[PDB]
């Protein structure tokens, strides 16, 4: 395509770029499970600190 | 204790392990030895001992695979077609066995999803060891075909692997006879007769003729014209072959 | 437990070169053509009865060190000679592939599945050989007959995809040979037997005979078309080479 | 990585970039899904093959020659993960 | 500095005597390729294509 | 639809745009504005746009 609104197609891919950044199952659902321990901790220990 | 997690690994590798065990309608036998361990891990090895049970339906067929050669030019073929199988198996394990030394597979529920992908293939496997017994074509060939009209497109796959290796001798037959003019038969596994009937002075006489006891069903009906256009001209494949 | 694995594979890693072992002791029965192996004792009985699946690969290695002795023994010149000598490249491969999982034992580990899937390529390739060579022991054959039950089981193999490949290249080294006296005989009609290694053997015109002690390549009638070009002479798919090989020196 | 396999395809095609950008995309993608290596980890089974090779094509003097080559690429102590390096000369002969 | 000069001279008859058709600088950067941890096997597949 | 498209990119690339940013961005581009000077200028505003939202 030739963009409808766009026309330096190049140079917005290009900033979009610069500011870049079984066992299969287990991986999956262990990562799941160690983001949801490591929000109940966070949590805690901010409530600790006011304290 | 820690034992008995070695003592299950065996149990896919053979049928016996640590303790004496045996097979008997179903299932490799489990003693826990002394109590010391929950009530309750006896059954968890037990969902374990029908994948020794299952190992042992495939490995009788691979004693009968690796033979000097008869039972078979298709009968040897289903056989040698689930040895490519046998080994993916081990593979699957010696990773398994990998996990267990010291480092994992301790924990008991992890045995359990680690051989789950396994049991899928192996009890359908298992299931068409049980829907063999000839070993002639016209009817290993009926066995395969049968397994790929049956839902479930997950074990679908795995029969048309030995669907493809079950047919390779009898289109090896078929190719051949246009050619040389020779018919393979060591037991009658290819589905033409051959010295039927005595030979005469020819006017297309019958000795050749297509069965109908043993055809391969991979072909509707249509190979009757098949053999017999082949045959006199002398003297996979549903129909893409002439 | 982990332990008697680890010494257990290297014993069966020195048995597979062909040495006796720490564990596995060697007895000879029939002479070791079979070994009848007797491993001793180990306080673990799981470990001992999973050892003994991997020595008859060991008793299918005693059959084709036998079969590279036994044709030197008689000293042929025949193509019985050369089946072995390819039985000797098969075993040479052979010990590159023990001698890597004897690599492996040095620094990182095989347990003893880990052994069981390496050794499972070859064991299949192993009991093919095997029975190639004793059903070859009867202290025959000469040229043509040796070529002749080569056939034959290559033949028997099809439709396992294995043994084509594997039979394939036995049958043309024991062809390397024979295909030389072949020529001599449809382009001068003369032989080349340094004892009797072509089929058609001679004692103008001449008096030739055939045997069957050196039996035709599957089919009686080719080596029967060999008979008659050989006389004009004087005054699947390789059988098919002779019939019109002898309509172009007719 | 990212910059030595387009590297690659730059000497090769003998071309700079905006020339070698669809090759670049297959190269990419095949080195990517199959990163590390498929094979047990083993020096000698390379070097073996490379000498059959010799002796295959009946060039056995060469065949010895490689011999000491091997042994003066092993003695410098300079690049390990030696049998990727062979293994890759033995694929392209 | 030096080892790393005569170990790519030993290379280079590696490279002569086999027949690969890879010059000092082709060959300089396999090795690189090669010494981070890819896979032969696909290296080879990829270097086909790019002489093509 | 290019802009639709766009918003998938930014998103597998993980970049830190949501759809009302990226439409600003698109017309400094257009209007020449440098891709390498743009990135700049998004981040210092970010910085200092974060900074006053902690006190808030």
């Amino acid at each position: 395509s030739n963009g409808i609104q766009i026309s330096d197609l190049h140079a917005v891919l290009e900033l979009l770029v610069e500011l870049s950044g079984v066992q299969v199952f287990e991986a999956d659902l262990g990562t799941t499970v160690a983001y949801q321990e490591l929000e109940i901790s966070t949590t805690i220990q901010r409530t600790l600190q006011i304290m | 204790e820690t034992s008995l997690v070695r003592d299950l690994l065996y149990v896919f590798q053979g049928i016996d392990g640590k303790f004496v065990k045996m097979c008997n309608s179903e299932n490799c036998y489990k003693v826990d030895g002394k109590v010391a361990v929950s009530k309750s891990l006896k059954d968890i090895t037990s969902k374990l001992s029908e994948l020794g049970w299952l190992h042992n339906k495939i490995k009788k067929y691979t004693d009968q695979r690796s033979l000097d050669r008869a039972f078979g030019l298709v009968g040897q073929s289903f056989c040698a077609a689930l040895h490519q199988e046998l080994k993916e198996y081990y593979r699957l394990l010696s990773v398994l066995h990998s996990q267990l030394q010291v480092e994992s597979s301790l924990t008991l529920r992890r045995l359990l999803v680690w051989t789950f992908d396994p049991k899928i293939r192996l009890k359908t496997l298992a299931a068409l060891v049980d829907h063999c017994q000839g070993r002639k074509g016209g009817e290993l060939a009926s066995a395969v075909h049968a397994y790929t009209k049956t839902g479930d497109p997950y074990m679908r796959s795995l029969v048309q692997h030995i669907l493809g290796l079950v047919a390779y001798p009898i289109l090896n037959f078929l190719y051949r006879w246009i050619y040389d003019g020779e018919l393979e038969d060591t037991y009658h596994e290819f589905f033409v007769a051959s010295d039927p009937v005595v030979k005469t002075d020819r006017l297309w006489h019958d000795k050749y003729s297509l069965r109908k006891s043993m055809i391969p069903s991979f072909m509707t009906m249509d190979q009757s014209r098949k053999v017999l256009l082949i045959g006199k001209s002398i003297n996979d494949l549903e129909n893409a072959f002439q | 437990l982990p332990s008697q694995e680890t010494c257990l594979v290297e014993d069966l890693l020195y048995i597979l070169i062909g040495v006796d072992g720490r564990y596995i002791s060697v007895q000879p029965l029939v002479g070791r053509q079979s070994r009848s192996f007797s491993v001793e004792q180990n306080l673990d009985s799981s470990v001992k009865e999973l050892v003994n699946r991997i020595l008859p690969v060991a008793t299918n290695y005693s059959t084709v060190t036998r079969f590279v002795e036994e044709n030197s023994s008689f000293e042929y010149g025949q193509v019985n000679h050369a089946l072995g000598a390819a039985m000797r490249t098969l075993g040479k491969e052979y010990m590159i592939l023990i001698s890597q999982l004897e690599h492996l034992q040095r620094q990182g580990l095989l347990s003893l599945q880990k052994l069981w899937f390496y050794i499972q390529p070859t064991l299949r390739t192993m009991e093919v050989l095997a029975s190639i060579a004793t059903s070859l022991n009867k202290g025959e054959c000469f040229g043509g007959a040796t070529l002749s039950l080569l056939h034959d089981r290559t033949f028997g193999y099809t439709g396992d995809s294995q043994a084509q490949e594997l039979c394939l290249y036995l049958t043309k080294a024991a062809s390397a040979p024979y295909f030389d006296i072949l020529e001599r005989w449809i382009y001068r009609g003369i032989i080349n037997d340094p004892y009797s290694e072509f089929m058609v053997e001679e004692h103008w015109d001449q008096r030739y005979t055939i045997v069957q002690q050196q039996i035709p390549s599957f089919l009686q009638k080719v080596a029967d078309k060999i008979l008659s070009t050989g006389k004009y002479l004087n005054v699947q798919a390789y059988v098919e080479r002779i019939e019109k090989a002898y309509n172009y020196a007719s | 990585p990212n910059v030595l396999l387009q590297n690659l395809c730059c000497r090769i095609l003998g071309k700079g970039e905006a020339d070698v950008a669809q090759q670049f995309q297959y190269a990419v993608r095949v080195i990517g899904s199959n990163f590390a290596p498929t094979v047990e980890r083993d020096e000698f089974l390379v070097t073996e093959k490379i000498k059959k090779e010799f002796v295959r094509q009946r060039r056995e003097a060469d065949g010895a020659l490689f011999s000491e080559l091997h042994r003066k690429l092993q003695s410098q102590g300079v690049l390990k993960n030696r049998w990727s390096i062979l293994y890759l000369l033995l694929s392209l002969s | 500095m030096s080892a790393v000069r005569e170990t790519m001279d030993v290379l280079l008859e590696i490279s002569r005597l086999l027949n690969t058709g890879l010059d000092m600088e082709t060959l300089s950067i396999c090795v690189r390729l090669c010494e981070q941890g890819i896979n032969p096997e696909a290296l080879s597949s990829v270097i086909k294509e790019l002489r093509r």
